[PDB]
């Protein structure tokens, strides 16, 4: 009665039907990640083929699709960047939470979208107190991954990690985004730095501070 | 002059005033628009040996 491949089968019929809405085409990619379906090529091509049909799009199903492309590793950009489109006109619509979410995704991507990550910047820094630590990282992520070396953003972004300390995974975040944008503020990176013997629990947050340190040249933990 | 008291139009043009165009047939607008939609169908069925589904919108693989 545990079917794993036997629910493929059924997400695989559910997305080779004619009119897969928003909430279906979400709700595929969200069980195909936690069910970590990275051998299956074709299934996540058939989510994504109709992650671009799908014409309406709330606030709740598309940080829920673009949490499953980002997380379960699966990139098309021709999908993910006109996602961006939902996004820019969601962008009051959307929790600080779920605007953590959107810009993570579409800027770890490489989406070239100046109008979604100059106004999902002003309003993370017209609502700074609004967003938790991990939610100003994501963002920061996003809009240095996408192309933008928006400094306003890297600097209220040190003022919350100089006031707060944050978790082991939101500073190397934070060490990632500000290795791409080159700053090697010494201020924040060594507020960001003190987060790392708490203990760690992946290896790739481990890792994402390695190349972010030596990228800045800073030195070892 | 008893042939200028016989009705002076023809058998013959009555024959073509009567019957002036070949009449449609019934069956030629089933065979005509049945072999219309039979590429409507190798087209755009899903089922088809010639679909162009796979030709418009190439596959996420």
């Amino acid at each position: 009665e545990n079917d794993v491949p036997a629910i493929l089968k059924e997400i695989d019929s559910l997305v080779s039907r004619e009119a897969v809405s928003a909430k279906e085409v979400s709700d595929a990619a969200v069980a195909l990640t936690y069910l970590q379906v990275k051998a299956n090529r074709r299934l996540w091509g058939k989510v994504l083929e109709k992650a671009g049909a799908a014409q309406d799009y709330d606030a709740a199903s598309l940080t829920n699709l673009l949490w499953a492309i980002n997380t379960g590793g699966v990139e098309h950009f021709k999908t993910v960047a006109e996602l961006a489109g939902p996004a820019v006109s969601l962008l009051p619509s959307l929790s600080p939470v779920q605007l953590s979410i959107v810009v993570e995704a579409l800027g770890g991507a490489g989406v070239k979208n100046y109008e979604l990550y100059n106004k999902a910047s002003a309003v993370v820094v017209s609502k700074i107190g609004e967003f938790k630590p991990a939610e100003i990282a994501r963002v920061l992520y996003g809009v240095a991954f996408g192309g933008v070396n928006d400094v306003a953003l890297a600097k209220a972004a040190g003022k919350v990690f100089a006031s707060t300390e944050v978790d082991s995974r939101t500073a190397a975040q934070a060490l990632y985004a500000l290795a791409k944008l080159g700053r090697a503020d010494k201020a924040t990176v060594d507020a960001l730095l003190k987060s790392f013997k708490k203990g760690t629990e992946s290896a790739s947050d481990a890792a994402a501070a390695s190349f972010a340190l030596g990228s800045l040249s800073f030195k070892a933990e | 002059d008893r042939v200028l008291s016989l009705p002076a139009v023809s058998k013959n043009q009555v024959l073509e005033n009567v019957f002036h165009t070949a009449p449609k047939a019934p069956v030629e607008h089933l065979e005509k628009m049945v072999s219309a939609n039979s590429k409507v169908y190798d087209a755009l069925n899903l089922q088809s040996k010639r679909v162009l589904i796979w030709q418009v919108k190439p596959a996420l693989f």
